[PDB]
RNA sequence: AGGUAGUUGGUGGGGUAACGGCCCACCAAGCCGAAGAUCGGUACGGGCCGUGAGAGCGGGAGCCCGGAGAUGGACACUGAGACAC
RNA sequence: GCCCGAGUGGUGGCCACUAUUAUUGGGCCUAAAGCGGCCGUAGCCGGGCCCGUAAGUCCCUGGCGAAAUCCCACGGCUCAACCGU
RNA sequence: ACCCGGGUAGUCCUGGCUGUAAAGGAUGCGGGCUAGGUGUCGGGCGAGCUUCGAGCUCGCCCGGUGCCGUAGGGAAGCCGUUAAG
RNA sequence: GAGCCCGGGCUCCGUGAGGGGGGAGAAGUCGUAACAAGGUAACCGUAGGGGAACCUACGGCUCGAUCACCUCCU
RNA sequence: UGGAGGUGAUUUAAAUGC
């Protein structure tokens, strides 16, 4: 359940709906759902938060269950709805949010350098990126010619 | 909980009927965020801990 | 004890290391 | 080699058994006892290992080790590799030349017997023998006798008298 | 993480056993465990099980008769020839009687005794007795 | 995990582990190098002849006092000074200075002089190629030169 | 703990019974290394052997099998064959 | 008086005992022994479900790992060692 | 020397080096499984109270932090859902 | 194309004044360090000083002290 | 009933013995 990583503390036990086919007391068409998604990605919100607002407002807990089957290759869900349109960021949001944050740290340290702890999370966030990079290369969202560095983090954000 | 005897969240669904426009919205008993009415611009619920605290009197049918 | 020994070892080392340095 | 001595040689319980055995069969040295223990050990060891393995391995191996024990006579008409392990150092010692000479009534007593075969006063088959160890088969039992001997070339050797006063065979 | 999910099933199942609960719950679930419980049931060691496949995971609720003493996976999971069986026979099992050294095989999965009757072998998976 | 990697391909780690940890047996290390064979003269051997430089008597150990009979002998090819413990009561007598004296060890080659004697690693068997236990008994042979 | 300069490879050639950097002319800059190379120690290698319930550990003796040597070190003839107890 | 017996004992070496080298089959709070803590490279180790290959893996056949030594049988030498089949 | 009266380095700040400890819980990390009780910290939930603020309390749950203790382990002390099972 | 030689460098074997330590011998001397709060608790890393055991400073730890005084916990 | 801290602490009691 847990993983105490850079911690000793058991992780949240947040858990999914054990629903495997979707509510029908809730009702939306493949067309209506697709609109809602596109509207929200147009705002500047991102896929986790897109799935969040749809849940809280339109009452759809996860997209996969509602959508698929409509092309049963795999489950149809937010960003796989986005890529077919061309609205997808070529960097996975995972890797993006990560790097995004990271560049902010550096600026703090820039002005403030006497910071143990703040220094120590720079080291703790990079090394999650590294990993997240490493595997993607092999999966293929990021070319094999790339390698990660703090000038090649300040170029991707700008 | 019931993690080895099938974990099911605490959740449910409830039909909320707006008091300012009569607009019928489906709402997750736990609002994580501010849910906005789609034909008033109002706030139905506000996100605090556990179950979103419902702002004032808004009608409710419990599913 | 280990006080003893540490300084004895240190003195041995120094004095001898003095004799090597010289 | 051809001997064994258990991990601890001076142990009382091991030594008692022997000395009682030593008079019983009238050995000359302990080594002799040992010969039969160590011989017994090998049959057991093998009998056991064969029964254990997968039943498809050429059964000939079993047959062969049951054949010899039958022929030698230790095993009578029993069919299990488990009876073999039910032998003891006494049974082997019953099978010797020495033992079998006293038994049939060719000798007064086993101590006497030790004299006879050495000087060639016991014939087996057509041959004489010098080694009282000699393993005597079942088929081989019927062919112990006198012919060119000091016990039987006449009927007035006191030798004949010495064997007659007793007349008792049996386990030695 | 986990690895050897089977093993973490089995090990519960036994420590489950040793207490003398009534039935078990194994949160991670699978073919390996599924299949193994299947073969286990086939020999009879266990009573009945239901797995419920939740969108999360398979879970096995298992009924405990009382039979099982000890049943464990193999660590590097060694390959074992059908000639070497007897060695691995004497070691792991408690005696000639029991015969569920559960191996994995060309034919499928079997115990030790069901393996020997066919005549086929391979890498070890787990044990049961 | 109780130490060891267990895994099909790992073995090499195993294979080096053992060997790494073997060298904590002094005895094993010592032989596999050959420190037993280099140090405590002999060049390893069962025994060694040597010329009796003199006769010396030394003291006994801690609960003890008694004059042990010891020789000083020089091994001839070894060319090393060895002080040595002589078996028997009278003995020191039958050994003339500058007779040949063959020498052995006594009671584990480890270094261990027997409990009484401090130093003495070794034993003497012989005076002019006839031994000491033969010279404790009067009849058997008696010494020359 | 870094080593390597006929050194790794390429082209063409010599020599040899013959392939081959074996040797050599020209061209290239490789080749090998922490899955431990290089260097240092020690040591003929194998069949076996000793021991040990087994797993294992130690060992290369007669004998057989294969290689190396003949006071140390180099060198050719003569012969199918030797660089020749 | 006990042992063993043409042997018996001394020194030395190796193996066993020694799960005191832990694969089988060891530990590591206080007995020896956790790195003061983290990161991630090399390595080892890996949730479920379907399909291909069959590299490992198992099964069968086939080429082959000299003789000797070993183990078992029978046969030979008075017996066995030893040798022959 | 313990006790008392003076006293430099240092103790403070900034930049750098140095890298040690009974740096302890003398207890490497990760996952799963295995009676319980109680106190406590923070988060959730159903109520009663209310000063209308989770302020005062009851119980289930999640994360952490102590103590006591069943089965088991341990040589024993002890450990025992914060394992040394 | 060997052995052979020559000049230098590097390494190894036989052997040497002198020099270091160990396990000891326990009848000389100095002291009381630790083990009892050892009579100033003890250890610990670091630094200085003392003939010695050792003392002191600073930080840590209890494998820490004996009541007393105060505080919590089944 | 058994466990953990925080600080008074007591100098009126002397070194050694194979």
């Amino acid at each position: 359940m847990a993983r105490m990583h850079a911690r000793k503390r058991g992780k949240s036990g947040s858990k999914r709906p054990p629903r495997t086919a979707p509510p029908i007391w809730v009702e939306y068409t493949v067309e209506e759902i697709e609109n809602l998604v596109v509207k929200l990605r147009k705002e500047g919100y991102s896929t986790a938060m897109i799935g969040t607002i749809l849940r809280d407002q339109y009452g759809i807990p996860s997209v996969k269950l509602f959508k698929d089957p409509d092309n049963p290759n795999r489950n149809l869900t937010i960003t796989r709805i986005l890529e077919k349109h061309g609205l997808a960021p070529e960097i996975p949001e995972d890797l993006m949010f990560l790097i995004r944050r990271a560049v902010n740290l550096r600026k703090h340290l820039e002005q403030h350098p006497k910071d143990l702890h703040s220094m120590r999370g720079l080291q703790l966030i990079e090394s999650k990126i590294r990993r997240l990079v490493k595997y993607y290369k092999r999966k293929g969202k990021l070319p094999k010619n790339w390698r990660y560095d703090p000038e090649t983090a300040k170029l991707l954000v700008r | 909980m019931a993690k080895p005897i099938i974990p099911m969240p605490r959740s449910r669904f409830l039909r909320v009927k707006c008091i300012d426009c009569g607009n019928e919205q489906i709402v997750f008993s736990h609002p994580a965020t501010k849910v906005r009415c789609l034909i008033c611009g109002a706030t139905l619920v506000e996100p605090t801990g556990g179950k979103g605290i419902v702002k004032a009197k808004i009608l409710e049918v419990l599913e | 004890m280990r006080w003893k020994w540490i300084k004895k070892r240190i003195r041995r080392l120094k004095r001898q290391r003095k004799k090597e340095r010289g | 080699k051809k001997y064994e001595t258990p991990p601890h040689p001076w142990i009382k319980e091991r030594l008692d058994r022997e000395r009682v055995l030593m008079d019983k069969y009238e050995l000359k040295n302990k080594k002799e006892l040992w010969k039969h223990e160590t011989q017994l050990k090998n049959f057991r060891r093998r009998a056991r290992r064969l029964l254990a393995a997968r039943g498809k391995q050429a059964e000939i191996e079993r047959e062969q080790l049951l054949a010899r024990l039958k022929r030698l006579g230790l095993l009578p008409e029993d069919a299990v590799l488990d009876d073999v392990l039910s032998l003891t150092i006494e049974d082997i010692l019953e099978r010797r030349l020495q033992t079998i000479v006293y038994k049939k009534g060719l000798a007064r007593t086993m101590r006497q017997a030790r004299q006879l075969i050495v000087h060639g006063h016991i014939e087996v088959n057509g041959q004489i023998i010098r080694s009282p160890s000699y393993l005597v088969l079942k088929e081989e039992e019927d062919t112990i006798t006198y012919a060119r001997t000091s016990p039987f070339a006449n009927p007035q050797h006191p030798e004949r008298m010495m064997i007659e006063k007793a007349k008792q065979g049996g386990e030695a | 993480t986990l690895l050897d999910p089977l093993a973490n099933a089995l090990s519960h199942i036994t420590n489950s056993e040793r207490v003398g609960k009534r039935e078990v719950y194994i949160k991670p679930a699978s073919k390996l465990i599924g299949e193994v419980l299947r073969v286990m049931q086939k020999y009879g060691y266990i009573g009945e099980f239901e797995f419920i496949d939740d969108g999360r995971a398979g879970v096995y609720r298992v009924q405990l008769l009382g039979r099982i003493n000890k049943a464990g996976a193999i660590k590097p999971r060694f390959p074992v020839k059908v000639s070497e069986f007897e060695k691995w026979e004497k070691r792991f099992l408690p005696a000639f009687e029991f015969g569920i050294l559960i191996v994995s095989t060309s034919q499928g999965v079997m115990s030790h005794k069901e393996a020997i009757e066919k005549g086929i072998g391979g890498r070890l998976i787990a044990y049961v007795y | 995990g109780k130490k060891a990697p267990n895994g099909e391909f790992a073995g090499r780690k195993l294979k080096l582990k053992r060997k790494k940890f073997r060298w904590s047996d002094i005895r094993y290390k010592r032989r596999v190098l050959r420190l037993k064979e280099k140090s405590d003269p002999l060049e390893g051997a069962p025994q060694a002849r040597g010329i009796v430089l003199e006769k010396i008597a030394v003291e006994a150990k801690q609960p003890n006092s008694g004059m042990r009979k010891a020789v000083r002998v020089q091994l001839i090819k070894n060319g090393k000074v060895v002080t040595a413990f002589c078996p028997g009561d009278g003995a020191i007598k039958f050994i003339d200075e500058h007779d040949e004296v063959i020498i052995e060890g006594i009671g584990g080659p480890k270094g261990g002089s027997m409990g009484d004697i401090p130093g003495i690693r070794y034993k003497v068997v012989k005076v002019n190629r006839v031994s000491l236990k033969e010279l404790v008994k009067g009849r058997k042979e008696k010494p020359r030169r």
